[PDB]
């Protein structure tokens, strides 16, 4: 049994509409973009690198992180489907496996438990029983929580610099100066002398 | 009579502590690392202490034979044991240079009709024999009864 | 996370901040106190006397201790970023 | 629901501003200090599980 | 210990500490009552209260180990063993009796 | 390593079969 | 052993503390009333009130263990065992009687 | 739902804010008053030496009582979010 | 040691050390009860509790090693070995009995 | 007790190095307590995580025993030491425990 | 000695902390090696390679062990094997084959 | 020098300084052990540790030069030379033996060309 | 000389200074060992290390010039010329032997 | 390395077969 070619074309061209949704909700794009936005907020300047550069860089980082999953999908689903060895539906079912494993590995237990409670799920059993419609929102919630956990500790050194500079300035006597104005160049100095961008990419990649 | 000779200070001390607890008179041979004790209690005490885990060819042979005999005698003081034979088999100074050897002991006991050794008594025998021979691990002591039943696991 | 997985990190961070800011604040306070005591001993009536000693003391302290504080801060931030992937769990 | 949600995140800013003002640091912006602490709060108290469950109950109650 | 243990509480008490202290106190009171039963001279209760999760494949229910010291020769009745089981199980939220082990001063398992 | 464990297993099996034979052949 | 007993503990009390203290107070008062029953010389009540979990498809219910010491030879009546059960069950929000265990000073289960 | 409930939750909220901010503010006030009375006794007057120990004292205040504040505020927020679906109108 | 150790007033402490202290205390009390068993003169309990995760599917179970010193000749019965196992397993959240090792003063695995 | 030496906080790494030392000490202690053992020395190698690849390496242990003059260790002993050391280290695969005597004979 | 680490300042950085850890390990390993009958003194040198990054499949560490023997106390093959095992285990991810053992005369005891 | 050298450390220590000091130390201890070898009266070790590079066609390797002074007539055996090589190579993270040069007090290369 | 200098307490120093001092010290120690070779009475080593970049832009390779003064008539062996080459090359990160020049006190290139 | 372990394994097997033969051929 196999779908007709017209049905296959219709489904294939309709599925491309969910590409931004897949990239945002299902991949690593959300965490990286949230961390990048929080880092700009933490740098003291809100729009120093344009949104376009950060978006492209996050896309490249997401592709590099997900390349093993993409390779597994290509080996399991894309290649045997294109050679006309499996049907479309079975190819999709087979290709959903590595992405399910990737989503599970970063999913909080509490998120999955809550969203199974709201979906009336009863005897779940093996980690290989969670449906996609239950796994996806739990993964999104876990990603948001993890991104916030990363951001609030990215904020720490810049707060340290701000507090140190403000304390030194006011204790010395010059209490009328704005501490943030003097602090911003030092935040940039700290970011460039640590290699903040390179280390931040390393940490974001290692987080998986 | 000598209960034990050639004891470590640690073992000596432990043995003296146990003798005192049991209210048994004792005399640690001065600088002989030996503890002469009531002659009539020597064997019983050796066994009891073993239960608590405490502590030329011709000569060797004789020695070996003597040691075997003494061990047998000590084992025979156990209530359920009618008779005991001990065979010690320490290979002559390893002739082979690379290969490594280790002493072993075989203990055969004749039990009184209707009697059996309990696990404690078995363990005491194994310990007694292992402690008497340098380098003899407990695991290398085989204890069998007259019917050839292996008592040591 | 946990309140502790957060309180310990904040305590370490503010330790780092205290170590960074201790020399400057200490020399500033010492210089201000010395100038003020000297002023009171001579009964000189003025409020702006201590500022210039304060500024030169802070400037000299920065020159003397800059490498140490900068290296300490750089190392702390580097280990924080290296440990970041394990912070989430 | 949103206006009772808003209260703790303004409470934190209030206490941050008051603490900054006790020590005389009147020229330090309080929002920049409060934002990491607001993120820390929303991380700690299961920011999303509690909100998700509260909204779902708010419908089924 | 037990309820008295939770009296001099310093302000610095992590939730973790709070919980551990609650566990200790429950253990203490349970041992106390178990000593109240006549044949028992002293009792020792250990609770293992863990994480729950949801995957039915790997669920680890709460567990308890109870060691009793009896009065010289005061053997516990089958009914007594049953009552100890009931009390310990009830005192622990969601403690399945079958996860309560009762042992004497000689190492005999009185339960199963 | 594992080969020595297998060899000791074989030795114990052989010794127990030997003892079982001896037990009935003795009386 | 007293409602007012825990009605202090200064402040800085994490709500966890507020709950545990309530539980203790309820236990105390229940034991008290049980002692008032003529045949009962002393009572000891242990409550296990489960802290709600959104892991199970539905909420679990609490449990109670009651140990009574009787006056010399004062055996409790069946109807008495029944009344103890009712009181303890009612005093605990959603306590299913069948989860109340009553035991005597000798370890006999009266329930 | 009733205005009494609204004002009660507002009052409890801002008492929570008061409890959160009272240790730091009180420590700073005590340090400032102590330094001021010492200045009056010694006849020393510089407006900058009172700013030095205040920062150190207030920063120590987070070391000592910080976990208590973090546990109180989280408990408040947790209870508020849990009771949110019962004060709906 | 044990709960007394856990109490010792101390402020310069972290979550990791805090747990470590909990582990030590549990070890102490368990050894205590084990000694309080007739044939046992002294006990030593070592716990290996794995690091917990808030979501990582990977699941692992803790392990225990128990060394007992017996009174002169006081061999532990089988039922005894069983009761020691039960107690140690129960005292550790999610401790599978099969991961409890019991050894005597001579190095025999009971 | 080395852990509790009234020492102001140093660093997580310092805390880690310590914890490792304390575990080593207690393990050696219990090993000596055993009858045939006069002194024990335990070395733990806790594994270091990787960079971008998920690879949980397994820790390793080396145990050196000095036996009572002459007395040796039985096979069951060669087994109980293994079990204890493996259990005391989170995720220590027994096969990664090496036991050696005072003469350099590998007992495991 | 592990002591070296205990008696230390607070201005020391991570690099220093690591180097000190390496030294301490070197000391304890040499100590145990000497505590082996035939060995009079031991000297252990560890080469623990730093973090990767610029490298691909990463790399593993190496050790050099020099032993001084008691007059005529030749080390047996099994001894050499045990020294290898101990040193390899004490170093996270140390492949035995990267442990070199040498005597006081410069004879390589391993390979 | 060597481990003792890293004792009186002033707060002002650049990572560069920290590394160079580590290098100097390692050199000292290695020379020390080499002298402790019977036939050797004094040793001198020079390490060339170059932080890395991603391109293979532009990657070299850690290298070492060892100069030994022997006791009057105490020629080093082939096995000795081998053991010196092993020790020096192991003491340097990723030191390929073939990059260790051993020379005597007269300028004879004891290792391979 | 070389290493002793690097230490001289000094705060008014820049990275540039730190590097130049490192270069000087290396030169000194190398000359030292070269003199400590029988036939050599004094040595002088000059290193040319190219200032490095952290970018992808032209690697190049360093160079060395070694001047030796020999003892009256103590001609250096081909092996003596070689071993000097090896030592100097190894002591300089990425020094290709072929970039080491060895010259005597009379201006003869031993290379 | 591994070859020596294999050779020792062969030697032990041969020695045990030899001893088993000698045991019955002795009486």
């Amino acid at each position: 049994q196999s779908w007709s070619l017209s049905v296959q074309t219709l489904v294939f061209i309709t599925s491309l509409t969910f590409l931004p949704a897949i990239l945002l909700m299902m991949t690593s794009f959300t965490r990286i973009i949230i961390v990048f936005g929080l880092l700009r907020n933490a740098l003291g300047t809100p729009s120093a690198p344009p949104n376009q550069v950060l978006l492209g860089l996050a896309l490249f980082l997401t592709f590099f992180i997900m390349s093993p999953v993409i390779d597994k999908i290509y080996v399991d689903a894309y290649q045997p489907f294109s050679e006309q060895k499996i049907s479309m539906q079975e190819a999709l079912d087979k290709g959903a496996q590595p992405l399910r494993a990737f989503m599970l590995r970063q999913t909080r237990e509490a998120d999955l438990a809550l969203f199974a409670r709201l979906a009336n799920s009863g005897p779940l059993q093996g980690p290989e029983a969670v449906p996609m419609r239950i796994l996806l929102p739990a993964y999104v919630t876990s990603e948001l929580k993890t991104a916030f956990q990363i951001g609030f500790t990215i904020f720490i050194p810049f707060l340290i610099i701000d507090l140190v500079i403000a304390s030194v300035l006011m204790a010395l006597g010059m209490m009328m100066v704005p501490p943030a104005t003097i602090a911003l160049p030092f935040k940039l100095m700290l970011f460039v002398l640590v290699d903040g961008w390179q280390l931040l990419m390393g940490s974001l990649a290692q987080s998986f | 009579r000598t209960l034990f000779s050639n004891l470590s200070d640690q073992d000596g001390g432990a043995i003296v502590a146990q003798l005192t607890q049991m209210n048994i008179p004792y005399r640690f041979a001065n600088g002989s690392g030996a503890i002469e004790v009531p002659a009539d209690k020597v064997h019983e005490l050796r066994l009891r202490l073993a239960q608590q885990g405490l502590p030329q060819f011709s000569e060797q042979v004789n020695y070996q034979r003597a040691l075997e005999g003494e061990l047998a005698r000590t084992i025979e003081t156990l209530g359920p044991v009618k008779s005991a034979r001990v065979h010690l088999a320490m290979p002559k100074p390893s002739l082979f240079v690379r290969e490594q050897k280790s002493p072993s002991a075989s203990v055969t006991v004749t039990l009184e009709p209707g009697r059996a050794l309990d696990e404690g008594q078995i363990s005491a025998v194994v310990h007694l024999v292992s402690s008497a021979v340098a380098g003899l691990p407990p695991g290398n002591v085989t204890l069998v009864d007259q019917s050839g039943h292996l008592l040591t696991q | 996370m946990t309140p502790e997985s957060v309180m310990m990190m904040g305590t370490e961070a503010m330790k780092v901040a205290l170590a960074l800011a201790a020399p400057l604040l200490l020399v500033a306070l010492i210089t201000g106190l010395i100038i003020s005591i000297l002023q009171a001993a001579t009964q000189i009536n003025e409020m702006t006397l201590s500022f210039i000693p304060k500024i030169v003391a802070v400037f000299i302290a920065i020159i003397v201790a800059g490498p140490w504080m900068l290296n300490l801060l750089l190392d702390y931030v580097r280990t924080l970023f290296s440990n970041l992937p394990y912070i989430i769990g | 629901i949103g206006f009772t949600i808003f209260i703790p995140f303004l409470i934190i800013d209030l206490v941050i501003a008051s603490v900054l003002m006790a020590l005389g640091m009147m020229m330090v912006p309080p929002a920049t200090i409060a934002l990491p602490f607001k993120l820390m709060l929303f991380v700690l108290v299961d920011g999303w599980q509690l909100l998700m469950g509260s909204l779902a109950q708010s419908f089924y109650s | 210990v037990g309820f008295e243990l939770l009296d001099q509480e310093k302000f610095g008490i992590s939730q973790f500490s709070e919980q551990v202290n609650y566990q200790r106190a429950l253990e203490g009171e349970l041992a106390r009552t178990i000593e109240t039963l006549g044949p028992v001279k002293s009792a020792r209760v250990h609770l293992a209260m863990p994480k729950p999760s949801l995957f039915v494949r790997e669920q680890k229910s709460p567990s308890a180990s109870v060691t009793v010291t009896l009065e010289p020769g005061r053997a516990l009745d089958e009914g007594q063993i049953s009552a100890v089981v009931h009390l310990v199980s009830s005192a622990v939220a969601g403690l399945p009796p079958g996860n309560v082990t009762l042992v004497d001063q000689s190492g005999h398992l009185l339960t199963q | 390593d594992l080969n020595d464990a297998q060899l000791k297993f074989a030795n114990d099996v052989e010794s127990r079969i030997q003892r079982r034979i001896e037990a009935i052949l003795s009386p």
